[PDB]
RNA sequence: GGGUUGCGGAGGGUGGGCCUGGGAUCCCGGGGACCUGCGGCGGGUCAGGCCUUUCAGGCCGCAGGAAGAGGAACGGAGCGAGUCCCCGCGCGCGGCGCGAUUCCCUGAGCUGUGGGACGUGCACCCAGGACUCGGCUCACACAUGC
C-alpha cells in the first residue's frame, strides 16, 4: 500500500504519495490495521489504554 | 566414651561473630540444640531464622581444636516479631520427614520449615470468634510427636500434624470463679507421667492431663511473670525461673502446695533468661543478667538435699541470655545481647567545657557473640 | 549542629506553642528531669496529671510543642492557670522521652521534689515564672 | 468579599420571555423557529429523547460509521458486527470491494428502514491509478481526468458477475492531487453517485491516456451524510465496548460509538405533530391540520419531509404537499402522506376514536340518521356534508 | 415469448452480409484518434443519434473486416469507442485521415437509454 | 453582585430559561442561610468525624443527646475500629436518608500479608485484575438469605508498598455494600500468600469528602455550650450547615408563591404555576423544586420534557414524591384563577 | 450419601495458597461451583470439596480444601478438576433483577 | 496506627506509609483523638482557641 | 538533532524508551545475535511462542501505526513478568534485523556465549524507570 | 402471476393502450375500496441436481384498522401492626466503651495520643424496599388583580 496522509491544520485528511511532510513530519497509513475475529485480547488493550489515558470514553462528543 | 563433669574452667574453641552487625542493634537469645544433636538454632532481634551447624565430633575429640567461624547453613526470613519457636520431638538424621521446626510470629500464623530444603512446608492457622487471627506465645511439641501445642491469651488450642488447617482442640482455663491467669508464658512436657505444665505471667503455675484435659494443681509464681520451666528426667521434680526476680523456685510433685527450695538468680530486666538441664541430674548451668554464668549441683544421696553451686564464670560483660548444653558430647554454647535506652546527655556542653567528667554514651561498645565451651573430665 | 537542629524542631511545633525556653533552659530541665526520674517521682500521663490536679499537686508542667492534634492537651493550661500552676513547653517529643527513661515519646509529665535536689529546681520555677507570657 | 446572609429575591421585572434553541440535541436545534399554531394538547409520558435514550433502544436504534478493514469483505464485516453486538439483523449502506476501504454507514433494527434511500446517495472515492507505459506530462493527464466529467456510460467488469447490459452514472466533481513518474501512479479524487464504478473509470481513463492501466487501491471519504471526519470508529472500538459493558458495565464507550439513527435526517424538514397522532400514524393514516403544531418555513409541494415528536424522536418520513402560505390558512385538510415508518406499532396510548367530529359521526351513526358504508344517506345538514367529503370520498 | 429474425432460424432483410460473408450496406462509424495496446479506439464522427453493438466488426472504404468494437466509453456529446484487431494486421498500417465504417444495423437509439420516469 | 456568585440554591438564576415574570411577592418567607436557630438545628445535615474508639451506633446517639433532638440517621453504617466522613441527619432531614445512604463510597485501608512478595509490580497486577464487578460473602457466617452478593468497583489503585515490613496502602472508590475485609482476603489468595485487613479509613461518602468542613464532634459540644452559657449562635452556624446543600446537582424548578401552600398541602405542579425550570430535564427525573427566594419545597418526579413544557400550556409536569416543608407556611389560595374558578363558580351556581 | 455419578469439569490448577489449593476455572461456559461441593479427579476420587470463591463475573478463580491424608505437592502441575452438575447455579438470573 | 498523612500544595490531604516527609516535614495522624461523652473541659478549648485566634469564628468565611 | 526528530515522531504509548548509548548497544546485541543463533521477527510468531513459554526481551518499534497493531503484547509481557524496550526508529532496526522491509517486533533468545552482554542490557532494562 | 408479436441468418438484446363487444361522427352496456412492515420471484456448470443473493419492476400469502385524532384536577401527603428480601450480639445476651474512687508497666505482647487487674454505676440494642388489613387531620386543589 502506498497511500499516505497527514492531519491538517483545519482538521481534515490530506492524502500523499511520499513519506515525509515538507514541515518535518512523518506520514502514517491510510489503510486500518488487520482485525481478527478470534480476538481475544480485548482486555490488554483497554487497560494499557486507560493506563496513559488515550479512550474515546475521556474524549468529548462534538 | 567422653566423662561429663565439671573440674576445670569453661574452655573456648571457636566463636562466630561475622554477623549480627549489619543492623544497629541486635540481640541474641535461645540458641538451643537439637534432640539429636546436629543443628543449633540462633534468633536475633532482627527476624532471621539461622541454623547453624554441629562442628565435627572428630574435630572435638583432639584438643587441636582451632577457632573457626561455624557459618548458617539457611537463612530464612520473617515478617513481624517472633515470640518463640523449638525442634520437632523425634528429630533424627535417619528420618528425612521429621525434619521441621516450628516458629510463630506476631501477626503471622504458625509457620513450619524444612531443615531439609529450607523453605516452607505446611502452616497452621488460628482464627479468633469473628474473623481475625489471634498470636500464639508458647511453642512445644508433644512427646509421642502428632500433636502441637500453643499458648494464647486465656485459653490453650491443640494443633495436629496430620491435618493442616483450621480444625483444633480448644481448652478454655479462665472462668467465673478459677482462672489461671493472662497471657501464657510457655507449656513444658513431663516425660514420666502424661501431664504437661502451663507456665503464665501472672504469678500462676498449672499442670493439666494429657487427653483428659483437667487441672490437676494451681500455684502462684515469684513476684512478675513466669518465663521458662523445665523438667527434671531423674524423677518429680522441675524448675521455673521468671523476670525481674533475684529469686529461683523448685517445685515437686511429691509435695502438696509449697515451694520445697528457694535459690537465687539475678534478673534486672525484663529479659528471656534460660536455664539447661543436664539429663543425668548432676550439673545446673544458668546465666544472669549481670553476666556471671552460675552453675550448680543436684545431690541425690536419699536424705540430704540442697542445690550446691559448684563454680562461676563470666563469659563477657553482657547480659548472657541463652545458656544450653549438648546432650551427649561436651560442649556449652551461650549468647549474650542487652537493649540500650536512649541517654541524650548533654553533648554540647561536654564539647565545650572539656572537664570533670570527659565521657560521651555513643562509643559504647556492645556485641553479642556465639562461644562454644568445652568441658573436661 | 545546634541552631540547624533547634530551627528543624522549630518548623515542626503545635499552634500553641508560644510560652517556650532557651537552650540551656532546656538542658538545665532535661538534667533536673534525668536526675529526678531516678528517684520515682515523676508522673507521665494526662489521666493521673488531671486526676492529681483534681485534688491538687503542686509542681511544673512539662508539655511538648510536637503534638497532634491540638484536642488531645487542650484543658490542661486553663487548668494549671486556674491552679496557679506554671507550665513549659519545649519543640521535642523524642527527647522528652528518652529523658524518662524509655525509648517511647512522651508529652505530659509532672515534676514533684522529695529529695533534697530542689536546688535547681527552684531557680527553674523562679526562670519558667519570668519567661515572656504571650 | 464574602457576603453571607444577604437579601436576595427574584425581581418581578415585566419584560418580554426569550428562548435560545441553538443548543438544543439534534432534532430539538432550533426548535422555537418553526412557526406556531396550537399550542393546546395534552403530552403523554410515554417517550423520550434519542440522546438520553434507554441502552437497550440506543443499541437497537441507531447507525454506526466503520472504517473496513481491506482484509474481509462487506458482508462479512456486517455479520461480525452482528455477531459482537448480539442482534438480528444488520445493514449497510454499500456494497464495498474486499480491497476498498473507507467509510460504511451501518443500521441494526430500526434504522434498517431507510437503508433503500441511503444506499442510492451520493458518495466521494479516492484511488490510485496504476499505468503501464509513460506519460510526457501532468497537464495530459489533468486534461483527461476533466474530459470525464458528467454522465457517462460505464459497462460492469468482469469480476462481480458478468457483463450485464450498459449503464448511466453521473460524476459531479473529479481532479487529481499528485501524479509521481518514477512509480507510474497517482492518487485522484472523484465525487459521484451511487452505481459508479472506479475500476472502469481507470480503465477508461487509461484507454483515454493510450498507455492503459487499471485501480490499484480505493479509499471512500464520503457516503451520503457521514464522512472520515465525524467520529470515524474501527472494529476494535465495537469489540472492545462490548467487554466494557458486560465486564465493567460502562455505556459509555457504547454510547460514544453508537450515534441515534435521527442524525442522518437532520437536512430535512421536521413537522411537530401531536402525541395522539403518532400511535394513529405508526398504524397509518394522513397527516390532518389539527394533529400538526408546528411547521418548518420554506415548505414547497411534493417535498421530502420528517414527522418528528415534541420530545425529538423521528417519526416517520412523509411527503408534504401543502404549502406553509397555504397551511396558514387552511383550515383542514391533507398535508402530507406516509411513506415509510420508523417507529413501531404500539409505542404511546392508542387512541384517535374520541374527538370533537368523530365521537359525533359515530353517535349520528349509532342513532340511525347516517350509515357506515353509505355516504349519501338523508344528512340533514348540508354543511356536514359539503366539509367531510374533501379529504379523499 | 421470444421470435422475429431467428432464435430457432434465420432471415434476412435490408441489410445482409454480416454472417453471410459479402455486405450489402455500411455506414461510417468513427474516426482513427490514435493506437492503444495494440488496440484501435476510435471517436464516432456522424451517426446523429447511434452507439455501436457489443463485437461489432469494422470495415473500411473496401469493405474488409479490420476488426471488431470491444470496448466503448465517452461523454453523451463526445463519445469514443475501442477496437479489436484481428490476426495478420499492423496497427501502423492505418495511420492517416481515414474514415471507418460498419453495417448500418449495429447500432442502438439512445432514445431508450435516457432515463424516463 | 453578579448572579453566579449567590448561595447555595441561587447561582445562574439567569440561565434558567423564563415562561412568565407576573407574579405577586407575598410578605411571609425566608432564606436558608439566614433561618432562624430553632429552624436552622432541626433542618440540615452535619458532617463530623467518627472516632475509632466506638461504632456509628453510639455516635449518633451521642450526636442525638448533645444536640438534643428527636430523631437521628448516619449516613453509612460504619465498624467500630474504622475512621470516616459521616453524614448525620435531624428529624426534619432524615427524609432523603434512604438515597444518600446508597451512594459510591471512596476507602482506604491497609492490608497486611504473611508470605513474601517478588515486587510491587505482580501485586499491582493482582489489584488491577481485581476491578468491576465480582462476588462476594459476609466476613462472618451467616444463614442462607446472604450467601451470594453482586457489587462493582469503579477504580482502584495501590500507593506504595513496604517489603520490610509486609503492608500496603491502597484506595479503592466503589459503591455501598461492597466489604475491604473480602477484598484483603481475595487479593492475599490471589497473590498466593494470604492476609487480611490492619485497618481502613473513608475518605469519600457519597457527595460529602474530608475536604468540605471537616467538624469534629468536641466542636459540636463546645458550640452547644456556647449557645447555652454565652447565647452565641455563630460557632453553632459554623458547623450545622441546611440540608438545602445536598440537592445541589439536581436540577431546580422555580415555583410561584401561591402554589407553595398547594405543594405543601400536597397537590400536583401544573404548567400556570411553574415560573422557570432547567434545560436537560428528561421524564421519570429526581427533581426539587424551590421557591422565589431559594427555599426547597420539596422533591418531585419531572414528568413533561424542556421541549414539551415550552410548548405546553396546560397540564401536569411534576408528581409529589416526599414533602419537606411545613403544612401552615403560605395563605389559602386555591379557587381564586381568571378562569378555572369563574368555570367552578358557574357550575356551583 | 451419594454414590459416583457422571463428573463435568471444573477448574485448572493455578497455584497453592496456604495448604489449600487455588484454581482457574475452566469451560463450562456459564456454570458457578457451590459451596463445599465435592471435587473429583481424573479417576473419579474424591480429594475435597469447594472453599471460599472469589474472582469477577467472566474470569473467577475458587479454593479446594484438602481430605484426611492428602498431600498439596502431589499435584503440582496443569491437571484437569473435575464437580458434579448438580452443584451448579445459572447466574442469568443474578445480574437481571426481572 | 501506621496511618499518617501531609497536607498538599493544591490542598487535598496525601496519605503516606513513614512518618517523615521528604521536604522535611513532620507527618500526623490521620485519625483523631478519642471522645469522651462526660466532657465537662469543654470552656477551657473556646477560652485557648481564642488566646490564638484558631476558631472557626476567625478563620476566613467557608465559600458556599 | 537526530534523537529529536525521532521524539517527534513518536507513539503516543511508550514510555520505556533508552538513552543515547543503550540503543546503540542494543544494536550492537542484536546485530551480532542475528547471525549466531537466530532472531524471531514477526507478531504472530511471537504470540504463539509466548503462549507457550519463551524467555527473552521483546524489541518493539517507535514509530507503527496504528497503536491497535502492537498493543496487546506488553500487557502479555507483564503477564508474563518478561520486559521490553521502545526505541524510535524503524528504519534502522529493520535494517540490522535482515536489511529489508521495516519491522516491528524482535526477539532475542542467548544460546551462545554471548550473554555477556546481553544480561547486561537485561539488567539496565529491569533498571529502566 | 400468465400470454402473443416485429426488428440484425442462426438458444444472446431491444420495443408495444383506458380501449374493447354490436348497429347505422353519434347512442347503448361494463370493468364489483385504500394505507403500512416483513419473506420470495435472478446468475453460474453438466430433462433434473448444487451454491449465493437484490440495482430495475409489479404479483402472491399472512398480522391490525375503518383511523377528520377530546379532557384548566382520577386523585395526594403525615402514622400503627404482620411476613419476605435486608442489618457483623449468625435469633446463647453479657468476651462492649466512657467516668469519681485504687494499683502496675518503659514488657522483650498491644500498650502512657493507652493497655493489664479489683470494687461501685449510668448509657448502650436501630434503619430501607414490596404486599394485606385497621385507623385519624387537611383538602378534593390549573395558582389572578392592586
Amino acid at each position: 500500500m502506498f497511500l499516505q496522509y497527514y492531519l491538517n491544520e483545519q482538521g481534515d485528511r490530506v492524502y500523499t504519495l511520499k513519506k515525509f511532510d515538507p514541515m518535518g513530519q512523518q506520514t502514517c497509513s491510510a489503510h486500518p490495521a488487520r482485525f481478527s475475529p478470534d480476538d481475544k485480547y480485548s482486555r490488554h488493550r483497554i487497560t494499557i489504554k486507560k493506563r496513559f489515558k488515550v479512550l474515546m470514553t475521556q474524549q468529548p462528543r462534538p | 566414651a567422653w566423662n561429663y563433669s565439671f573440674s576445670q574452667l569453661p574452655r573456648f574453641l571457636s566463636g562466630s561473630w561475622s554477623e549480627f552487625s549489619t543492623q544497629p542493634e541486635n540481640f541474641l537469645k535461645g540458641c538451643k540444640w537439637a534432640p539429636d544433636g546436629s543443628c543449633i538454632l540462633t534468633n536475633s532481634a532482627d527476624n532471621i531464622l539461622r541454623i547453624y551447624n554441629l562442628p565435627p565430633e572428630l574435630y572435638h575429640e583432639g584438643e587441636q581444636v582451632e577457632y573457626a567461624e561455624m557459618v548458617p547453613v539457611l537463612r530464612m526470613v520473617e515478617g513481624d516479631t517472633i515470640y518463640d519457636y523449638c525442634w520437632y520431638s523425634l528429630m533424627s538424621s535417619a528420618q528425612p520427614d521429621t525434619s521441621y521446626v516450628a516458629s510463630s510470629s506476631r501477626e503471622n500464623p504458625i509457620h513450619i520449615w524444612d531443615a531439609f530444603t529450607g523453605e516452607l512446608r505446611a502452616s497452621f492457622r488460628a482464627y479468633n470468634h469473628l474473623d481475625e487471627l489471634t498470636a500464639a506465645h508458647s511453642l512445644c511439641f508433644s512427646p509421642d510427636g502428632s500433636q502441637l501445642f500453643c499458648g494464647f491469651n486465656r485459653t490453650v488450642r491443640v494443633f495436629s500434624t496430620a491435618r493442616p488447617g483450621r480444625d483444633c482442640e480448644v481448652r478454655a482455663t479462665f472462668a467465673k470463679k478459677q482462672g489461671q491467669s493472662g497471657i501464657i508464658s510457655c507449656i513444658a512436657f513431663s516425660p514420666a507421667q502424661p501431664l504437661y505444665a502451663c507456665g503464665s505471667y501472672g504469678r500462676s503455675l498449672g499442670l493439666y492431663a494429657w487427653d483428659d484435659g483437667s487441672p490437676l494443681a494451681l500455684l502462684g509464681g515469684h513476684q512478675g511473670g513466669i518465663t521458662h520451666l523445665c523438667f527434671h528426667p531423674d524423677g518429680n521434680r522441675f524448675f521455673s525461673g521468671a523476670r525481674k526476680d533475684a529469686e529461683l523456685l523448685c517445685w515437686d510433685l511429691r509435695q502438696s502446695g509449697y515451694p520445697l527450695w528457694s535459690l537465687g538468680r539475678e534478673v534486672t530486666t525484663n529479659q528471656r533468661i534460660y536455664f539447661d538441664l543436664d539429663p543425668t541430674g548432676q550439673f545446673l548451668v544458668s546465666g544472669s543478667t549481670s553476666g556471671a554464668v552460675s552453675v550448680w549441683d543436684t545431690d541425690g544421696p536419699g536424705n540430704d538435699g540442697k542445690p550446691e553451686p559448684v563454680l562461676s564464670f563470666l563469659p563477657q560483660k553482657d547480659c548472657t541470655n541463652g545458656v544450653s548444653l549438648h546432650p551427649s558430647l561436651p560442649l556449652l554454647a551461650t549468647a549474650s545481647g542487652q537493649r540500650v535506652f536512649p541517654e541524650p546527655t548533654e553533648s554540647g556542653d561536654e564539647g565545650e567545657e572539656l572537664g570533670l567528667p570527659l565521657l560521651s554514651t555513643r562509643h559504647v561498645h556492645l556485641e553479642c557473640r556465639l562461644q562454644l565451651w568445652w568441658c573436661g573430665g | 549542629s545546634g541552631e540547624r537542629t533547634y530551627q528543624e524542631l522549630l518548623v515542626n511545633q503545635n499552634p500553641i506553642a508560644q510560652p517556650l525556653a532557651s537552650r540551656r533552659l532546656t538542658r538545665k530541665l532535661y538534667k533536673c528531669i534525668k536526675k529526678a526520674v531516678k528517684q520515682k517521682q515523676i508522673r507521665r500521663g494526662v489521666k493521673e496529671v488531671q486526676k492529681f490536679v483534681n485534688k491538687g499537686e503542686k509542681g511544673i508542667m512539662v508539655l511538648a510543642g510536637d503534638t497532634l492534634p491540638i484536642e488531645v492537651y487542650c484543658h490542661l493550661p486553663v487548668m494549671c492557670e486556674d491552679r496557679n500552676l506554671p507550665y513549659v513547653y519545649i519543640p521535642s517529643k523524642t527527647d522528652l522521652g528518652a529523658a524518662a527513661g524509655s525509648k517511647r515519646p512522651t508529652c505530659v509529665i509532672m515534676v514533684k521534689p522529695h529529695e533534697e535536689y530542689q536546688e535547681a529546681y527552684d531557680e527553674c520555677l523562679e526562670e519558667v515564672q519570668s519567661l515572656p507570657l504571650p | 468579599e464574602i457576603q453571607h446572609a444577604e437579601e436576595f429575591l427574584i425581581k418581578p421585572e415585566s419584560k418580554v420571555a426569550k428562548l435560545d434553541t441553538s443548543q438544543w440535541p439534534l432534532l430539538l436545534k432550533n426548535f422555537d423557529k418553526l412557526n406556531v399554531r396550537t399550542t393546546h394538547y395534552t403530552p403523554l409520558a410515554c417517550g423520550s429523547n434519542p440522546l438520553k435514550r434507554e441502552i437497550g433502544d440506543y443499541i437497537r436504534t441507531g447507525f454506526i460509521n466503520l472504517d473496513k478493514p481491506s482484509n474481509p469483505s462487506s458482508h462479512e464485516v456486517v455479520a461480525w458486527i452482528r455477531r459482537i453486538l448480539r442482534v438480528e439483523k444488520t445493514g449497510h449502506s454499500g456494497t464495498l470491494d474486499p480491497k476498498v476501504t473507507g467509510c460504511l454507514i451501518v443500521c441494526i433494527e430500526r434504522a434498517t428502514r431507510l437503508v433503500k434511500s441511503q444506499q442510492s446517495a451520493g458518495k466521494e472515492y479516492v484511488g490510485i491509478v496504476r499505468l503501464h507505459n509513460a506519460i510526457e506530462g501532468g497537464t495530459q493527464l489533468s486534461r483527461a481526468l476533466e474530459t470525464l466529467t458528467g454522465a457517462l456510460f460505464q459497462r460492469p467488469p468482469l469480476i462481480a458477475a458478468v457483463k450485464r447490459q450498459l449503464r448511466v452514472r453521473t460524476i459531479y466533481e473529479s481532479k487529481m492531487i499528485e501524479y509521481d513518474p518514477e512509480r507510474r501512479l497517482g492518487i485522484f479524487w472523484v465525487s459521484c453517485e451511487a452505481g459508479t464504478y472506479i475500476r472502469t473509470l481507470c480503465v477508461h481513463l487509461g484507454l483515454l491516456l493510450g498507455v492503459g492501466g487499471q485501480m490499484q487501491e480505493l479509499r471512500r471519504v464520503r457516503s451520503g451524510v457521514m464522512s472520515e471526519k465525524d467520529h470515524m470508529v474501527t472494529m476494535h472500538d465495537v469489540l472492545d465496548a462490548q467487554w466494557l459493558y458486560d465486564n465493567h458495565k460502562d455505556e459509555s464507550y457504547l454510547r460514544r460509538v453508537v450515534y441515534p439513527l435521527e442524525k442522518l435526517l437532520t437536512s430535512h424538514k421536521r413537522l411537530v405533530m401531536k402525541d395522539s397522532a403518532v400511535n394513529a400514524i405508526c398504524y397509518g393514516a394522513k397527516i390532518m391540520l389539527p394533529g400538526v403544531l408546528r411547521y418548518e418555513d420554506g415548505i414547497e409541494v411534493n417535498q421530502e419531509i420528517v414527522v418528528i415528536t415534541t420530545k425529538g424522536e423521528a417519526i416517520c418520513m412523509a411527503i408534504a404537499l401543502m404549502t406553509t402560505a397555504v397551511i396558514s390558512t387552511c383550515d383542514h385538510g391533507i398535508v402530507a402522506k406516509i411513506k415509510r415508518v420508523i417507529m413501531e406499532r404500539d409505542t404511546y396510548p392508542r387512541k384517535w376514536g374520541l374527538g370533537p367530529k368523530a365521537s359525533q359521526k359515530k353517535l349520528m351513526i349509532k342513532q340511525g340518521l347516517l350509515d357506515k358504508h353509505g355516504k349519501p344517506t338523508d344528512s340533514t345538514p348540508a354543511t356536514w356534508k359539503q366539509e367531510y367529503v374533501d379529504y379523499s370520498e | 415469448g421470444r421470435g422475429g429474425f431467428g432464435r430457432g432460424g434465420g432471415r434476412g432483410g435490408f441489410n445482409k452480409g454480416q454472417d453471410q460473408g459479402p455486405p450489402e450496406r455500411v455506414v461510417l462509424l468513427g474516426e482513427f484518434l490514435h493506437p492503444c495496446e495494440d488496440d484501435i479506439v476510435c471517436k464516432c464522427t456522424t451517426d446523429e443519434n447511434k452507439v455501436p453493438y457489443f463485437n461489432a466488426p469494422v470495415y473500411l472504404e473496401n469493405k474488409e473486416q479490420i476488426g471488431k468494437v470491444d470496448e466503448i466509453f465517452g461523454q453523451l456529446r463526445d463519445f469514443y469507442f475501442s477496437v479489436k484487431l484481428s490476426e495478420n494486421m499492423k496497427a501502423s498500417s492505418f495511420k492517416k485521415l481515414q474514415k471507418f465504417y460498419i453495417d448500418p444495423y449495429k447500432l442502438l437509439p439512445l432514445q431508450r437509454f435516457l432515463p424516463r420516469p
